[PDB]
């Protein structure tokens, strides 16, 4: 069955704040594995 | 061994790059901020400086 | 939320203990998100009303 | 900053009144107990020296 590869993936040109959701997202996981 | 320890904390400019921290000396800022240094660590990493 | 409210019960104006009112100006705008271009734009300024 | 940290201490004659120990030197005893400073704290207080 005929498929491709279109997998987007968009991002700012300006990469200093886009990281910034990345610590957040980072202890979000930390507090997820800890309670859970 | 020197009497007054110390340190100066500078900001990068945009495109962060490793190769051009070694490289080259422009991507630093004009601005700078000396300091103290207060006490080492070094708990878990070898370099955890305050 | 973002810190702890304390630090902001420790340093209060009425105490009349803010003899160098610009570093709490900095404090303040230290919990801004914005980018560090931001903040070097916000350093660019030399007037201190601007 | 100075190349030997160091802080002193002194005791005061009879009667104790700030006042008059910032405003003239003769209220405390000419004896004192000159000693090297190791490390500020500040655990509660802002002026915790040991």
């Amino acid at each position: 069955m005929v498929e491709v590869e279109n997998v987007v993936h968009e991002d700012f040109q300006v990469t200093e704040e886009v990281k910034a959701l990345t610590a957040e997202i980072v202890k979000t996981i930390r507090d997820i594995i800890a309670l859970n | 061994r020197l009497a007054q320890p110390y340190v100066g904390v500078f900001l990068k400019r945009d495109d962060s790059n490793e190769s051009d921290v070694v490289e080259s000396l422009d991507e630093i800022y004009h601005t700078g901020t000396f300091a103290q240094i207060h006490e080492m660590q070094d708990l878990g990493d070898k370099l955890r400086m305050i | 939320p973002l810190y702890r409210e304390s630090v902001l019960q420790m340093m209060q104006a009425g105490q009349r203990v803010v003899d160098n009112p610009i570093y709490l100006s900095d404090m303040g705008a230290a919990l801004t998100g914005a980018e560090s271009h931001e903040l070097q734009d916000v350093l660019e300024e030399t007037n201190i009303p601007k």
